[PDB]
């Protein structure tokens, strides 16, 4: 309501969002992607693709 | 009985063979000796009593 300079250097410009970033994430799924056993009457068992994880 | 016995066919009966693993194809240059790599141990969070 009061305004003054609500913008100070810190923390009086903190009582705001103050930059909402990466937000904890289910971008790998649990119960769903994994924690899966519906997986098709398949053929055969054709490759299992190995790759090192650099990132 | 004086005929050299005459041979006719000979074959080479040959198949190739395979892996079952050669999805796993990695190369490399051949340098170094010992290899490695590392994993980091948790840290799980704490109870901020700020006192």
């Amino acid at each position: 309501m009061y305004e003054g300079n609500n913008m100070r250097s810190m923390m009086g410009t903190s009582y705001e969002d103050s930059r909402l970033n990466k937000r904890t994430e289910l971008n790998e799924n649990m119960s769903i992607d994994t924690n899966k056993s519906e997986d098709s009457y398949g053929v055969q068992i054709h490759s299992l693709s190995k790759q090192s994880f650099t990132g | 009985k004086y005929l050299f016995p005459k041979i006719n066919e000979t074959l080479l009966i040959d198949i190739a063979l395979g892996n079952r693993f050669n999805w796993l194809a990695k190369e490399q240059d051949f340098i170094g000796q010992y290899s490695e790599e590392y994993v980091i141990m948790d840290t799980v969070p704490i109870n901020m009593d700020l006192s």
